[PDB]
């Protein structure tokens, strides 16, 4: 969202399960699945975080007996920036091509 | 002569007392590349190759029912043991050799075999375990077995971090005996080889 | 993928960018026609009662998912728990016609009565919003009903969309979430 | 259909058992599934792999 | 026949050996689908249930069977006996959508309520022992099961393996004797 | 199947009263009856009858 | 638009102020299966990504010639690393891309090469530098600088423990300028992914 004369450099990394802590360094993160860009004339950047995991489906609740996020997380990082102080970066989610939701549920209190 | 040399990476193994191979369950593994890992999976064959373990002391005194047991995998400080730290999710097989050398003026019988999903066994369950996949090691015939069996569990791929789907068990079935001419005791080891070792979800750098 | 996001226009990456397979998938479930076509109940009721899906809970997985599209159309089915026979009567029709006998009227039968009714309003279709300046000669005009239905006493009813269409989509929301990172709740687990 | 599954063929003509759509001019009037369709997928620009 | 036993090979040697004529077989009755296809009770019951077929008793027909195996799938019936309205819900939902009518309700009717319910883990196949370190983020990971039934008061239930696929086999054991010869029981014979 | 013995046809639709196998490659997949059948039968050695 | 995607394994980088890449003294690798390994030499895939590295801060004060080098291989924590404990003997080149991101009102040069068989250059020397595989960085035109090169040197397999043939450089051609529009400093960084990667001789364990 930043003026012409702001510029940055990205980076986003799926950290899957397996250990304690998020990495809050993009060196540790490197070594996961990860993309890095930059700023110019397009200002949109989409990726797509991959269903990696031991069973087939995964629940959409989570259960109070988990400590760690079962399926892992996202850590989104500034390489550097020039002049950006400030300046914002817009998050959304959609549905990827393969997505996908199965057996109905009525869970909400009424 | 019952030679067999098997081979796994740069690593091979041949005995001269070899009594086959038994295949457990399958021939071959199901498919490595499911819905589960995307298609994010990869191979790697460096892994595939024999490391040792000591199993335990046969001696005249262990009786019918005396049981080792061997978690797989184990720990591991090699290429493999690697995987299962900069990997989330594994899977692959076992090639096992279990090799028993006293000499041919001893007698006795041990059973080896492959046990998926381990639960400690009853006594009288200890009767029924030729019912997983299986050898025996007498030293008037033999003093290698060796069984292969594919990777399995309610899901394609594992954490060996949280559950071991096999399990290597060796139990006496008859007593050693020894005599003036036979060795006094045998070791027991095991020479084993992990098969079409996959890996997904690249783990961080601890830095 | 970089693009102009200024533009609006749909942008759906996959995995291939970097390496990985797109799977299967296997959307029966989030089919409207199929999600929709389940029987939800009406909470409040009364001796006479006008049949209205705004009056479902919006919460529950139906009531939900109407409020979540602006136009609807679909025909109906309801089950009711009630004393002595029920009349039903369309869209449109006075009060009082529901003490007359001729209109489809169900002599009970126990447990309760289930029936299938035809869309009868005016409209060619039905909205869960309507941004009216009055609308007369946070509400909606009185001719969005199914009719109307009346007993000695009604203690249940049941509704059911068959042949649901909905369009254009608004807001839904999940669970506020309170917590630094996880709305975590009791899971069903064997014992 | 959604949420039927009954093989057996309807004991009641389809003019009572439910209401009669006129037209005009169920036809693929399906606005989301065109849009979601449109999605770009590609990748902008050149690429080194 | 002799044999190299050592190699675990299998050998079935038959009658002929010494002039017999080996018979005709009929098996159906050990074949697995059959056998599993039965109604077995389920004895530790609740107002809320959730359903794991290793509740059932581990002598009983179908209970000593499933645990003669470690890997296991089917589908499912059941039959409930119940006070008021019960409710099922897929593995993975959270307990208290139980309380939600829109999730398969069945409205109470005499005696019991017979049911059809689908396999529903997130796992290609279940078990019915796991080598588990912890299994975390004697005991089976949670998701193994077949949902979740609740109601004012649950009396009897009954469960049903159908299309049942089984897979590596386990011990199965026959009654310990005691007697220097045979285990000796009374067996049914005309007064 | 096994242990269902109805002559006629289910009213209810396969997608309904049950839940749906899917695929990645109902075959001969039968470890243990291959086993038993492989099981050695003959005499191992000469014969004298 | 100049717009540049580069992919290595699962890790993705792109630039929309690209100027190419730059290939320096051939496109393509030399053989990997040569005599002095016999055939035992294996590629490994998952060591072929993308890690980091700061370079420098890119401030008003630092001159021409200037410069920050960076020898390749470098302290690694990923499978990489790995390898350069387990196996004797490796080889590999290297995709190289080095950003410095202020903004188009800033001014300067900075000059980006790769050296084989560094030595430290006298500043006459200096002027000489574009004899090597480079590419230029000035704010006017680019943030992003790219670089491949392919294995090298007198032995067909390296200990990179006693010798690194590659090492990337970073000069100032000429100074950072500023202005109340400008960034007022610009942060070097590298983004750097091993090619080709091909290891042999299996070191032991530490046990």
């Amino acid at each position: 969202t930043g003026s012409t004369d702001s510029k940055a450099r990205y980076m986003v990394a799926y950290i899957p399960p397996g250990v304690e802590t998020p990495p809050d360094t993009p060196e540790e993160a490197a070594h996961c699945i990860h993309a890095e860009w930059d700023t110019g004339l397009n200002s949109k950047f989409t990726f797509s975080i991959p269903y990696v995991s031991a069973a087939d489906y995964a629940y959409t609740a989570s259960d109070t007996a988990e400590t760690t996020n079962v399926q892992g997380w996202v850590c989104v990082y500034q390489i550097t920036h020039g002049k950006a102080e400030n300046d914002t970066l817009l998050v959304s989610a959609s549905a990827g091509k393969d997505f996908e939701l199965r057996l109905p549920i009525d869970p909400r209190t009424q | 002569d019952r030679l067999l040399t098997t081979r796994n990476g740069h690593t091979t193994s041949t005995t001269q007392s070899s009594v086959g191979v038994t295949y457990g369950y399958s021939t071959e593994e199901d498919h490595v590349a499911g819905p589960n890992t995307s298609g994010l999976e990869t191979r790697v064959v460096q892994a595939e190759r024999f490391f040792k373990k000591f199993l335990f002391d046969w001696t005249t005194d262990k009786p019918f029912g005396y049981l080792t047991k061997l978690e797989l995998p184990t720990d591991h400080h090699g290429v493999f043991g690697h995987l299962v730290d900069s990997y989330a999710y594994m899977r692959n097989g076992w090639d096992v050799e279990v090799s028993a050398v006293g000499n041919q003026f001893n007698g006795g019988c041990l059973l080896v075999a492959m046990v998926p999903e381990w639960k400690a066994f009853d006594t009288r369950e200890k009767y029924q375990l030729t019912l997983f996949p299986h050898q025996f090691i007498s030293p008037r015939t033999n003093m290698t077995a060796h069984i292969t069996v594919p990777y399995l569990g309610v899901n394609r791929y594992d954490q060996y971090k949280k559950h071991k789907p096999w399990t290597l068990v060796v139990m006496v079935l008859s007593p050693l005996t020894v005599s003036n001419t036979a060795a006094p005791q045998i070791k027991v080891y095991a020479n084993i080889a992990p098969t079409y070792v996959h890996v997904a979800g690249e783990l961080p750098s601890k830095e | 993928t970089t693009t102009t996001g200024e533009s609006a226009d749909p942008v759906t990456t996959t995995v291939e960018n970097y390496g990985g397979d797109t799977q299967v998938q296997r959307r029966h479930h989030t089919d409207v026609g199929f999600i929709m076509d389940r029987f939800v109940k009406i909470n409040s009721l009364s001796p006479t009662h006008v049949i209205d899906l705004m009056q479902t809970h919006k919460h529950g997985i139906v009531g939900a998912l109407l409020r979540a599209a602006t136009y609807y159309f679909s025909d109906l089915e309801i089950v009711v728990r009630h004393d002595g026979n029920l009349t039903w009567v369309p869209n449109g029709a006075p009060e009082a016609a529901l003490s007359n006998t001729s209109n489809p009227t169900a002599y009970n039968k126990a447990p309760f009565t289930r029936l299938a009714l035809p869309y009868t309003a005016p409209h060619r279709v039905l909205a869960t919003v309507y941004d009216g300046t009055n609308k007369y000669s946070t509400q909606l005009p009185a001719s969005f009903n199914y009719g109307a239905i009346q007993a000695q006493a009604i203690h249940e009813l049941l509704v059911r969309m068959k042949r649901a269409e909905l369009y254009c989509p608004r807001p839904l929301l999940a669970i506020k979430v309170t917590s630094q990172d996880r709305y975590k709740q009791k899971i069903i687990a064997p014992a | 259909s959604g949420n039927t599954g009954s093989i057996i063929n309807n004991y009641y003509m389809q003019q009572y058992q439910n209401s009669m759509s006129t037209q005009l001019g169920t036809q693929n009037n399906d606005w989301f599934s065109k849009l979601a369709s449109s999605a770009f997928t590609g990748l902008f620009g050149a690429l080194l792999a």
